[PDB]
């Protein structure tokens, strides 16, 4: 599995060009796909989703009318066809797999990225705390709130956590609140209720050092909370 | 007295032909085996029957019953266009019925790889689409207490054979070649077991053909010969008004009577009868 | 030699008789009957274009696999009826089905002699089989998980099979039975399960060991399905004599006749409510069957399939029966 | 042949040796079981509407 | 529903019109049950329309047919019989040349035969029964009669009479009006038993279709 996004490069403001993800590996047909940014220093934040079939297309309402998101099943491709760039349009776009089924984990796999350089009602996410200091063997709780209840009446809390690992394109951790991604060991946990959630990594490592990051996925404009980076 | 004896004929004709065209579309969408491209256009003829018993046979037997025409000039055209859209309809669904068993009985490779009930719903609202053709002309313009059909000549050639005599030909000679093909196929199957089984599908074959043929001439005929000459006879011929009525009300039985040919007789349909 | 087996054929009948103290109808002539369990068809699983052959719930209650004759190995999400998966088979001529206890399988299997493992949760987001188990050299009538890597199989070659599915090898081979193995039901414990075959013969065997513990023998025709009772003291099984009976492993021998004179029709499918006092059997008279497991009572009736009910499942937490049908479509009961 | 014989002979005599109980204690068993769980069986004693999951 | 739960229904759906697409597709397929005896021509009629069961898929003349070969399964039938229960029609093997041998070959071919016939899922479904190896039924019939097999034969021992014979043994176990039995006879070195086949399915749509309308 791996998703290659290309285009990126340095543009003029209010120009144009399209962003493509080179898909291989998985069954990108039947997989939703989402493109989501993050401004050079700034957390992510999401931008557009196709559905598997091309049924169901979201956008931020920043980029809503300007932004189209497309895909080519036959070539495996995902496009977002970008028109009138402004700066704030500069970001490293990420293109993420997801899909929907009962018991899946969406927004497992991330592409590697394209850095776009750009020349001069929504549900909010709280990571109150950020840049905490940790040592390595000792446990840490990372904190996340919910300006609305992420737990659906379904009994789901659409709660996600992802590390941002410097210089690695985010990883899915934690996919619905208490919910532990493939291939990542179990000592990550999720935990909270309603609004409020935590993240708690009972022996870190040196590879935990990143940036995590909440998203809900209750509401289709999905929120990342500003990043909690973990520091040595 | 007398038109208590009429009234109740004609309402025991329209709640026999409601509850039997109303059965069959329900046994039509209550079981999962009459959901059939035939069965399909067997229901379409049953819901084009229940429209004709719920919305012409009833205005239609009041203007019996009371001899005369106690609503508006406007309901009197509403109902002589629902009238003829919804006769002509039934009787071109005879006429798609006969064209999917031709289809089915003459092309067997048709029947197994494009057989569609997109094909069904096609020739619904083609049957819709000749009632409406022939039914609408008159409310657009191409014409007493009285509510009448159109007596244009013009219209009555054009009504007439495109309601039945264009149907009856079609239909008449799609049963002829069914009726060619069942034989060669009754041939070429035919030890006097055999030959007398043969002889017995034959019989079985005609007394099909002479259900549905004859039941829909002997229905449909009758008031179309009027339909088509009484027209051309403004001033010499007069229509006695109870023949007329008779041939009418025998066009309209016919409604009855398709449930019964279509339906009631099938084996598949007796089945999902006994279902309920 | 057929004499010796015709003496410990009556020593074991002599045995069996020995411990008929009371039947199970005499015991439980006392206990309140159930009073009319009346479930009700929650939801219909549409989308199977051919006569359903197997089901199997999952273990979370919630997903449930179908097998059909239409060559799909259908996941459904038995709460919102969505579908999960849909598995297009190598082969449509699928019986059996299986979801394995982890829920990341699935297996299938039937005429073409093979149990084929379904990755569920793979990388790439399609299943895909994971392996085929060949070796039975008759159709595949039944399989269940023992866990990932182990699956327990019956065949129409009148032998069961345990296989490692990751060498995709007969680890152990289960023979004694003369007629076609039907159906497989595992202990909760899974150390141990019993077949029924077309000998009208149901067999306990051990997993491990590799060898028959017991035969149970009271039916007049094949077995079609099997099922323990919940604590793996007992099982029931289902014929074609129109019989369901119940076998206690401790006793060695049948403890109650599950038949109704009304009822002439064979038994596809039988299973244990999650208490075990309701016996729920599916019929080629197109209905199943509620039976009062302790009294032998017709509890209900699971009318609602226009074809026969070939295969039906109670959840682990109990909460629905699933019945597939010939007729296409699986019905939630509660 | 005579090798099926005597593997039915043995299996015959591997089978007629086990404890066997009484099939009272295995019906009473079978009533403590079901007894003991009859709270727990949604389809025995049905949850109400909000308990159940397929409302 | 929640934005899961309506990307999980927008697949459903998806998977809903992928099962109606093969369904359509499906429906469009001639199934043909392939039954026999051993040493029967069921080998090879499968080369000339060219593991458990070996399915054989062609198309003839617009048609496609589904030949399902079920020969090795050397088990009970009746438990996986009803998996061919709407087959368009059953397509009967029998070795003319098996009178004379015994392992009798055509006793065992008929009861097969009657057994299939009578079966409560065949009640309605023809047969395209295919008298195989009929040159060497030739062969060996001007040199032994046919008495080996059928001692209440007292016919003609010409190959024509003792063939016709046979086929009405044969055709003697449909006793169904719904049901057709086709007969033909087959050398393993004629080119035209799939014209044969296709033929005798295109009777079968014929006369099903005339049954629904009442015509037979
Ligand atoms: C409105 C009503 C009175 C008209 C009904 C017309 C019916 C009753 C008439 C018209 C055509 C007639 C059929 C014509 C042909 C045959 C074939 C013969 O072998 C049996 C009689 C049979 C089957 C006749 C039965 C009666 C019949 C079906
Ligand atoms: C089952 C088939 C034969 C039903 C056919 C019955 C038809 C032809 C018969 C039954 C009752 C009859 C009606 C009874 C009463 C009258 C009133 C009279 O002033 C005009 C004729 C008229 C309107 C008859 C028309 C023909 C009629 C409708
Ligand atoms: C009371 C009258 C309105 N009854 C009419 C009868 O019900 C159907 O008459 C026709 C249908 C189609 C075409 C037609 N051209 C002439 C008549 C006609």
């Amino acid at each position: 599995v791996q998703l290659v996004e290309s285009g990126g490069g340095l543009v003029q403001p209010g120009g144009s060009r399209k962003l493509s993800c080179s898909a291989s590996g998985f069954a990108f047909s039947s997989f939703g796909m989402h493109w989501v940014r993050q401004a050079p220093e700034k957390g992510l934040e999401w931008v557009a989703y196709i559905s598997s079939g091309s049924g169901t297309i979201y956008y931020a309402d920043t980029v809503k009318g300007r932004f189209t998101i497309s895909r080519d099943d036959p070539k495996n491709t995902l496009f977002l066809q970008m028109t009138s760039l402004r700066s704030e349009d500069t970001a490293m776009y990420y293109c993420v797999r997801s899909i929907y089924y009962y018991g899946s984990s969406p927004f497992d796999f991330w592409g590697q990225g394209t850095t776009l350089t750009v020349s001069s009602s929504d549900i909010v996410m709280t990571q109150a705390t950020s840049s905490v200091p940790v040592t390595p063997g000792e446990s840490v709780s990372i904190s996340c709130r919910s300006s609305k209840s992420l737990l659906h009446s379904n009994g789901n809390t659409y709660l996600y956590w992802f590390l941002q690992r410097p210089g690695q394109s985010p990883q899915l951790l934690i996919y619905r609140m208490s919910n532990l991604a493939s291939g990542v060991p179990d000592r990550f946990s999720g935990s909270g209720s309603g609004t409020a959630f935590t993240l708690t990594i009972s022996r870190l490592e040196a590879e935990d050092v990143g940036v995590y990051y909440c998203m809900q996925h209750l509401e289709y404009p999905l929120t990342f909370g500003a990043g909690t980076k973990l520091e040595l | 007295s007398y038109q208590v004896i009429t009234s109740l004929l004609l309402g025991t004709l329209i709640f026999c032909a409601v509850l039997g065209n109303a059965c069959v579309v329900a046994a039509i969408a209550l079981e999962r085996s009459l959901q059939n491209v035939a069965n399909y256009l067997i229901g379409s003829l049953a819901v084009t029957d229940l429209m004709v018993s719920v919305l012409v046979l009833p205005m239609a037997a009041l203007y019996q019953v009371l001899n005369k025409w106690t609503l508006g000039q406007v309901t009197c055209d509403l109902f002589i266009a629902l009238d003829v859209l919804c006769c002509t309809s039934s009787i071109w669904h005879l006429c798609a019925i006969a064209l999917d068993r031709y289809w089915a009985i003459t092309d067997p490779i048709d029947y197994v790889n494009k057989r569609t009930p997109r094909r069904a719903a096609a020739l619904i609202s083609l049957t819709w689409l000749i009632g409406f053709l022939i039914s609408i002309p008159p409310m657009l313009g191409w014409r007493p207490d009285a509510c009448t059909i159109s007596k244009d000549h013009g219209y009555t050639i054009y009504s007439t054979f495109g309601a039945f005599y264009i149907p009856l030909l079609l239909m008449l000679v799609l049963y002829g070649r069914i009726f060619r093909a069942a034989r060669f196929r009754i041939r070429k199957t035919v030890a006097e077991a055999k030959r007398k089984m043969a002889l017995a599908r034959e019989r079985k074959t005609v007394k099909t053909l002479g259900i549905i043929m004859g039941t829909f001439i002997l229905c449909w005929l009758p008031f179309f010969i009027v339909a088509l000459v009484l027209p051309f006879c403004e001033s010499s011929c007069h229509m006695p008004t109870l023949l007329g009525a008779i041939i009418n009300w025998l066009g309209y039985s016919n409604s009855l009577l398709n449930p019964v040919i279509y339906a009631y007789f099938n084996k598949d349909f007796q089945n999902a009868f006994k279902k309920i | 030699l057929r004499q010796e087996a015709e003496q410990l054929k009556n020593q074991i009948r002599d045995a069996r008789k020995a411990c008929a103290d009371a039947t199970l109808s005499q015991i439980t002539n006392n206990i309140d009957p159930v009073g009319r369990i009346q479930m009700r068809t929650r939801r219909t699983l549409r989308g199977h274009l051919a006569k359903i052959y197997a089901m199997h719930w999952g273990t979370d209650s919630r997903l449930l696999v179908s097998a059909s004759q239409d060559g799909k190995l259908i996941i459904w999400d038995s709460y919102t009826t969505n579908k999960v998966h849909a598995i297009p088979l190598r082969s449509s001529w699928v019986m059996t089905c299986a979801y394995a206890p982890s829920g990341n399988y699935v297996a299938c299997g039937g005429l073409d002699n093979i149990c084929s493992i379904y990755n569920l949760k793979t990388r790439e987001g399609n299943v895909r089989v994971s392996r085929e188990l060949a070796g039975h050299t008759g159709y595949l009538s039944c399989c269940r998980f023992l866990d990932d890597n182990q699956i327990v199989t019956s065949s129409g070659d009148t032998t069961c099979a345990l296989w490692d599915i990751e060498t995709g090898q007969q680890t152990t081979t289960f023979t004694g039975h003369t007629g076609d193995v039907m159906s497989l039901s595992l202990a909760p414990d899974t150390r141990l399960f019993v077949s029924g075959a077309c000998d009208a013969s149901a067999k306990l065997w051990d997993v491990r060991e590799g060898m028959c513990r017991q035969t149970f023998t009271g039916h007049e025709s094949d077995i079609n399905a099997i099922c323990f009772f919940p604590n793996g003291n007992a099982f029931a099984t289902g014929s074609d004599d129109a019989t369901c009976r119940l076998f206690d492993l401790r006793a060695d021998q049948e403890l109650m006749t599950y038949s109704h004179d009304n009822i002439i029709c064979g038994i596809t499918s039988v299973s244990f409510s999650k208490s075990g006092r309701l016996l729920l059997a599916g019929y080629d008279d197109f209905n199943c069957n509620v039976w009062d497991a302790l009294k032998a009572d017709r509890a209900g009736v699971l009318a609602g399939h226009d074809n026969r009910v070939s295969c039906l499942g109670v959840t682990d937490d109990g909460m629905a029966v699933a019945t597939g049908s010939w007729d296409s479509f699986l019905k939630i009961w509660n | 042949s005579i090798a099926q014989a005597r593997k039915l002979v043995e299996q015959l005599k591997m089978e007629a040796n086990i404890d066997r109980i009484k099939v009272s204690k295995a019906a009473a068993d079978l009533m403590a079981y079901c007894e003991a769980h009859a709270k727990e069986d949604p389809l025995l004693t049905p949850v109400p509407a909000s308990e159940n999951p397929f409302r | 529903l929640s934005a899961e739960e309506r990307a999980a229904l927008e697949r459903s759906k998806a998977i809903e019109k992928n099962l109606k697409e093969d369904g359509i597709s499906a429906a469009k397929d001639v199934k043909l049950l392939l039954l026999g005896a051993g040493e029967s021509g069921k080998n090879t009629i499968v080369k000339q329309m060219k593991t458990g069961i070996v399915e054989t898929h062609f198309t003839f003349k617009n048609l496609h047919f589904r030949l399902f070969d079920v020969g090795a399964q050397r088990s009970e039938r009746k438990k996986w019989i009803h998996c061919f229960e709407d087959v368009t029609a059953i397509i009967f093997c029998v070795a003319l040349s098996g009178y004379d041998q015994v392992l009798n070959r055509m006793h065992a071919s008929l009861k097969l035969f009657d057994s299939i016939c009578n079966n409560k899922f065949f009640i309605d479904t023809s047969i395209i029964l295919f008298l195989n190896k009929k040159d060497l039924f030739g062969e060996k019939i001007k040199k032994s009669p046919l008495t080996i097999c059928f001692p209440e034969y007292t016919g003609p021992n010409t190959y024509e009479d003792a063939a016709a014979y046979i086929q009405a043994q044969f055709e003697s176990k449909n006793r169904s009006p719904n049901k057709e039995i086709y007969c033909h006879m087959t050398c393993s070195t004629d080119t035209n038993n799939i014209q044969v086949v296709f033929d005798a399915v295109t009777d079968i749509i014929i006369a099903n279709n005339l049954r629904g309308c009442g015509l037979y």
